[PDB]
């Protein structure tokens, strides 16, 4: 689940 | 380096025909886009509402409820991105 | 473009792995000790390995 939300923390 | 990172992502899109965006509703949450034009994409959130969010070929809620287990309870992103593509792709 | 970093992440996470050193992709599904090689060099058009890249993925 990691990998998402270290995207989700960027896009943010 | 930032520029051969640059690089390696644009050769990734091109192989796989994915491309990771930020969401169209929030912009926190994740959309991938398969294919050169756009042609089918769906979105994920984190941790609100729904896991699973909008697609562009809609699904209906048998294959969401898949999905959402595929990336909720397995934990397995390949799969999760294999199958979404398999049903978008068929939507469509 | 910080979220280039996550984005190679997440292809790698995929099991294809870039290795132009060798002009070629790497796709590691099963973690077994066996690999698909798919060359870059040669005249295979975007759309037959696209379609062969994710024929791998799935099953």
């Amino acid at each position: 689940q990691q990998l998402l939300k270290g995207l989700s923390l960027s896009f943010s | 380096s930032n520029a051969n990172d640059a690089a390696e992502v644009a050769l990734y899109e091109r192989l796989l025909q994915l491309r990771v965006l930020p969401g169209a509703s929030d912009v926190h949450d994740v959309r991938f886009v398969f294919g050169d034009d756009s042609r089918c994409w769906i979105e994920v959130a984190m941790h609100g509402d729904h896991v699973i969010g909008n697609s562009h070929p809609a699904l209906d809620p048998k294959s969401r409820a898949t999905l959402e287990h595929v990336l909720t309870v397995q934990g397995d992103l390949a799969a999760f991105l294999v199958v979404a593509r398999d049903m978008l792709l068929a939507s469509l | 473009a910080n979220e280039n970093i996550l984005k190679l992440k997440l292809y790698r996470s995929l099991g294809v792995i870039l290795d132009l050193e060798n002009d070629q992709v790497l796709i590691n599904r099963k973690n077994d000790g066996n690999i698909d090689i798919l060359p870059l060099d040669n005249n295979l058009s975007d759309f037959y390995k696209t379609k062969y890249i994710w024929e791998r993925l799935g099953k």
